[PDB]
């Protein structure tokens, strides 16, 4: 899993 | 008497005997404090024990229904400060907010609930701005989520290691 895997992106 | 909740916490992290020092595995989760507050003004301490390069953390408040399994700021009952990059999050939006944060660093996290409202960071006694202002009305606890396995230890008063010296707050240890 990535660490930016729940993020919304800009 | 204020500790990280052992019935409140993601199964997968590792908490410690002394129930002050957390260890992530894996994918983001989360793990919240024994006691919240909701009005007032509060503080805490995290201090970063061990954050290797491809690990982090996420640190801030969250309310009773913020999600154990997701980065603290995920949905819209946390508020939260990366590691990487000094991102603070809420309802999984990432925005520039200072600048990062890692292995030896003593954070300070700062609520203020009049009942106006702000949530503040510090990195070392330095305030690093006015995060979140007009939060969500209702209880906040000191929250701790990890990504990998770094390891840090929360401190929840009398005692910090950086007091502020630029405003007034009671230790969440008051709750005790």
């Amino acid at each position: 899993e990535r660490e930016s895997e729940f993020d919304i992106e800009d | 008497r204020v500790l990280l909740a052992l019935h409140d916490r993601a199964p997968q992290l590792k908490i410690s005997d002394d129930r002050l020092t957390v260890v992530g595995e894996k994918g983001y989760s989360m793990v919240r404090a024994s006691h919240g507050v909701r009005k007032g003004a509060w503080y805490f301490e995290i201090t970063v024990d061990e954050m290797p390069p491809d690990t982090a953390a996420r640190l801030g408040w969250s309310q009773p229904l913020g999600n154990l399994q997701a980065p603290l700021g995920y949905d819209k009952f946390s508020y939260s400060w990366r590691s990487k990059k000094g991102t603070k999050f809420h309802q999984s939006i990432g925005k520039h907010y200072s600048s990062g944060y890692g292995q030896g660093d003593v954070l300070g996290f700062y609520i203020n609930l009049p009942e106006g409202s702000e949530i503040i960071f510090y990195k070392n006694g330095v305030n690093q701005g006015v995060a979140y202002k007009d939060i969500f009305e209702g209880v906040y606890f000191p929250a701790i989520s990890l990504y990998k396995s770094c390891t840090v230890s929360i401190n929840f008063g009398p005692c910090f290691k950086y007091p502020p010296k630029d405003l007034t707050y009671r230790p969440m240890s008051d709750m005790g």
